[PDB]
């Protein structure tokens, strides 16, 4: 009934770095994409601009995935009440994400992340360090391949507690190297999907701002893992007590062909 | 060779026989000329059944009631998988008993459907063989005829029942009848006594009166001389529970069908309203139930099927979650257990405790098992049989063997050596025999740790509780051998030895001199009869379970370049094949191509999620050399 | 004279959560006695250990708070004594 937002994934639309995020082959828009898409909504109903808009996500029920098409269009449907806040990401008839987004002037985010300027991951051996080969070896074992665009974690520490994430001006593709922290704090062999996100605290006014246009190196902001709060922390973003569901790897291939060398 | 080996040599006659035939492959083996040949193994012989002294009862697919099957269970190894994290902490004292029967309760039937998720069971149990069963009525190593609760997998053939949590079936119960006692009167007790405080005189209404629980509630109400309502679903049950109780009479019986007994039970109360809910029902069922508590009224809400908007309550501690708090204090098994263990134990002795009727569905029929208590078409009991019991009360149990598929367990008293297992395979290889059994592992590279990758894996193994060693040293002289095993015998027995070293150099065959042709041959022809010669040596060829030497399908198809490594991986596995010659156990996989740790000859590489899928088949397997690779698509013309 | 600095914490913000949680070791605190409201019940249910009480005595209760006194959801207890 609210903002119906069309998601072009063609060859040179600027919302293609969405194919590059694929959980076992099949691609999926981001569990932290329809949050972006109700804090676009939220601030259009305001008739604020969105980056001017401080939110805060409370209770995100992912109730399905959102299969994304090469070469397709996918339109979906956020209605947001207007005075309550709950929201609905809801792709035709079917619901994708629920949960209740409330915007505020006052300082919503909990932990003081925003105010860190420079990494702590300085003059460390390259033997207590993740790098981004590193970071993403892991996810891939797990399932998750994530392509260029949103590999964001650019370093992190054995313990994956501090991290440095790139900011690009893509906020889906941020939110998501964000729960990325979570993901690397919880080792294992198998795929969690995330179904309820306590809390997502997005403050774009401590946030830098979008970089200059046609820039090649992005800036990397300082990120932090809270594991007594469970709070994933990185500039205005703050994603706080995600759950996760066992998903059954499926395989990308046929069955592999056995034989008895005899 | 047979008696007559061939006498192939220049100007033979043998050999002119092989000249005319012309074949680019002459192998003399067995006696017979013939040559080597990868023969598919069918996809029905990956879940072949064979006998099995331990087994338990797991799902090939998560979700799915018709895929239960029974894999081989790791208390062949006097353990049980799942030793890792908060399973540490508690040591508890455990008494190993040979499980006769098992109760099939709707806890295993909401895990096995894919109603709920492993990871909401308490968190000792995430590294556990499997998660399904609890109760069970069996024998413990003294010969006595026991019943009681353990943490899962209780539908098993061997179990580790904590003693704390084992009662003794009396001289009238055969054991058949203790199976069905255990946890629907714990369950009573928890929901009546010990979370809804039950008094003498107060009212209960209890929903599904007619479950193994509910049968239990009314049963554990009665002796407390309580008002008991009950919802039957139709007029079968409310005439079994007259029966069973005599005390009831009709106007303790409502129907589950519609939401009419709220206005029945708050006439019948005089507004006053019941003492404790035991909710099982949800909906418009649960909300009429806690309209009709008391002021002082308890609501004991043990459904499984929780709406979204509950679940978020759990979560923020608004509400307690009382449906796998049984589970929970089995983990812990401290005051609160024991407070139930008691209450269970006066209660058979008082007679309160009796037997329910029951269904005995045999090893087989566990899938039919699973559907019967699922549909909830009847009441009753449903009983796996593992064992016949003896006519006797204090008798061992004889050994026996059950069918079931294969599943590779690593000892976890013994040491498991890794040479090369600080790389990509060797690392990820090394967190599944973690999670199978493995809780001793030595991993030897030239190096050592040298990256952060390995840094983060090795302690995560350290966190989880596994005694690792990291050596930076070759295999490659007795003297580096001899160090590599006064290692592993310092952490324990040698159970298993892994050769994951690789070393490539790829060039064309006639612009490698014999330094650059050697180079792959050392971590495939010399560390592989140093770490052969050491396991047919005294200790370890009598602890040893597992030699694993990994090799490629360049011994099967050949590659362009790697004409060094070929040689290598095929004396590789001839090495291997002396092994089962001499009865020793070996494996050998013979890998193309593996993804996480691109289409190169024609054959999609695999997920590594899938070759450890294929490598626990391998291991556990009669044959030597094991050739897994992924095909593109099934070969067509030109 | 029992209570030293490190007993005390602050009514402005919800701070008191992570140094509850450090002091406590994870464990929690067994009762809690909660006045304040919004992301200060939640903040303190938060707090609460695996057999912890919650005792909300506060007067102005939200509307959901009120409709899940009157479901029989949760006991309203700011008015027992009386
Ligand atoms: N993953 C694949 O793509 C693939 C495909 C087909 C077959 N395979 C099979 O799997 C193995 C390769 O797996 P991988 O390369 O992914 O991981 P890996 O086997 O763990 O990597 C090879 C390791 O060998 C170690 N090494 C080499 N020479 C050694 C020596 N003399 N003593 C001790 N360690 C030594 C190296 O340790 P340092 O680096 O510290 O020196 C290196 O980490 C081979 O056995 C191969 O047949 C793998």
């Amino acid at each position: 009934s609210d903002n119906v937002i069309d998601i072009d994934l063609s060859e040179d639309s600027p919302e293609n770095y969405l194919l590059e995020h694929a959980v076992d082959g099949r691609m999926l828009f981001p569990a932290t994409g329809t949050l972006v898409l109700a804090w676009k909504t939220l601030a259009k109903l305001k008739g604020v601009e969105f980056e001017q808009l401080g939110v805060q996500m409370t209770n995100v029920q992912i109730h399905q995935a959102l299969f994304l098409n090469p070469g397709g269009k996918t339109t979906v449907s956020v209605s947001v009440m207007p005075i309550t806040g709950e929201f609905q990401v809801r792709d035709g008839e079917s619901l994708i994400s629920s949960g209740v987004i409330t915007s505020s002037e006052g300082r919503l985010l909990e932990t003081d992340q925003h105010m860190k300027k420079g990494s702590v991951l300085d003059g460390k051996p390259d033997k207590e360090l993740l790098f981004t080969k590193e970071i993403y070896r892991e996810f891939l074992l797990r399932g998750y391949e994530y392509g260029a665009a949103f590999q964001g974690i650019q370093r992190a520490s054995l313990d994956a507690t501090d991290t440095d994430i790139r900011w690009d001006g893509r906020w889906i593709s941020y939110l998501d190297t964000v729960l990325q922290m979570y993901l690397l704090s919880k080792p294992g062999t198998h795929q969690a999907l995330p179904t309820l996100l306590e809390s997502v605290t997005i403050d774009p006014r401590v946030h830098p701002a979008q970089p200059p246009e046609g820039t090649t190196e992005f800036q990397v902001l300082p990120g932090k893992w809270d594991p007594v709060l469970q709070i994933a922390a990185a500039g205005g973003v703050e994603i706080r007590s995600c759950h996760s569901i066992r998903a059954s790897r499926r395989l990308n291939h046929d069955p592999p062909i056995l034989e008895d060398f005899a | 060779a047979g008696p007559n080996p061939p006498k192939i040599s220049a100007d033979s006659a043998d050999f002119k026989e092989l000249v005319r035939k012309d074949l680019a492959y002459n192998v003399f083996k067995n006696g017979k000329w013939g040559t080597y040949r990868g023969f598919v193994i069918s996809d029905a012989d990956r879940q072949k059944e064979r006998p099995s002294e331990y087994v338990y009862a797991d799902w090939l697919s998560a979700g799915d009631m018709s895929s239960l099957r029974w894999f081989d269970s790791p208390l062949k190894t006097g353990h049980n998988n799942g030793m890792l994290g908060s399973k540490m902490a508690h040591k508890l004292e455990t008494e190993t008993c040979s499980v006769y029967y098992a109760g099939l309760n709707l806890r295993d039937i909401i895990l096995a459907n894919g109603t709920i998720q492993r990871d909401i069971l308490p968190e000792e149990t995430f590294f556990k063989e499997g998660v399904l069963g609890v109760e069970f009525s069996g024998r413990n190593s003294s010969g006595k005829r026991v019943m009681g609760l353990c943490p899962p997998p209780a539908l098993a053939t061997t179990v580790k029942c904590p003693v704390s949590s084992l009662w003794s079936v009396p001289d009238q119960w055969t054991l058949e009848e203790a199976a069905t006692v255990p946890l629907a009167y714990a369950t009573a007790y928890y929901c009546l006594v010990s979370e809804g405080g039950v008094q003498k005189g107060a009212t209960v209404f209890i929903h599904a009166g007619a479950s193994v629980v509910g049968q239990a509630s009314i049963a554990v109400a009665l002796s407390y001389n309580c008002e008991i309502f009950t919802l039957t679903k139709n007029s079968d049950e409310t005439a079994l529970l007259k029966s069973m109780y005599p005390q009831l009479n009709d106007r303790n019986f409502c129907s589950s069908e519609d939401c009419s007994f709220e206005k029945y039970i708050r006439k019948e109360t005089k507004g006053s309203g019941v003492d404790v809910v035991i909710n099982t029902l949800r909906g418009k069922f649960l909300k009429a139930s806690r309209r009709l508590l008391s002021k002082k009224g308890k609501f004991v809400d043990i459904g499984f099927k929780v709406d979204s908007n509950t679940q978020i309550a759990y979560y923020t501690r608004e509400h307690p979650d009382l449906r796998f708090q049984l589970d929970a204090l089995l983990e812990s098994q401290g005051p609160e257990w024991t407070r139930l263990f008691d209450l269970v134990q006066a209660g058979i002795h008082s007679g309160v405790v009796k037997p329910l009727k029951r269904a005995v569905y045999s090893m087989d029929k566990i899938v039919d098992a699973f559907k019967t208590v699922e549909a909830e078409r009847e009441a009753g009991k449903i009983v796996i049989k593992i064992r016949d019991e003896e006519r006797q009360k204090v008798c061992p149990t004889p050994r026996t063997s059950f069918p079931a598929i294969h599943r590779t367990c690593f000892h976890p008293d013994k040491s498991h050596i890794l040479v090369g297992g600080m790389g990509g395979m060797g690392l990820e290889t090394a967190h599944w025999m973690v999670l199978r059994g493995a809780k001793k592992l030595i991993l030897t590279s030239r190096y050592g740790i040298t990256t952060g990758y390995q840094a983060r894996k090795i302690a995560f193994f350290k966190q989880l509780g596994v005694e690792v060693e990291v050596l930076a040293l070759s295999v490659n002289t007795r003297k580096a051998a001899d160090k590599v095993f006064e290692h592993a015998l310092k952490m324990g027995p040698v159970g298993g030895i892994f050769n994951m070293a690789m070393v490539l150099y790829n060039d064309d065959f006639l612009k490698m001199n014999r330094e650059q042709f050697l180079k792959p041959l050392e971590s495939k022809i010399t560390m592989t009869m140093l770490l052969d010669d050491k396991s047919r040596e005294k200790p370890v060829r009598d602890t040893l379970d597992h030699f694993v030497m990994f090799s490629s399908l360049i011994v099967s198809g050949g590659h362009l370049g790697q004409a060094n490594y070929a040689f290598g991986s095929t004396v590789l596995e001839k090495i291997c094949e002396r092994r089962k010659r001499d009865g020793l156990p070996v494996t050998t996989p013979q890998w193309a191509s593996i993804a996480d740790v691109t289409i190169i000859c024609r054959k999609y590489p695999q997920r590594f999620f899938n070759v450890l899928s294929v490598f626990d088949f391998m291991m556990s397997s009669d044959n030597v050399v094991t050739i897994s690779y992924v095909l593109v698509e099934k070969s067509m013309g030109v």
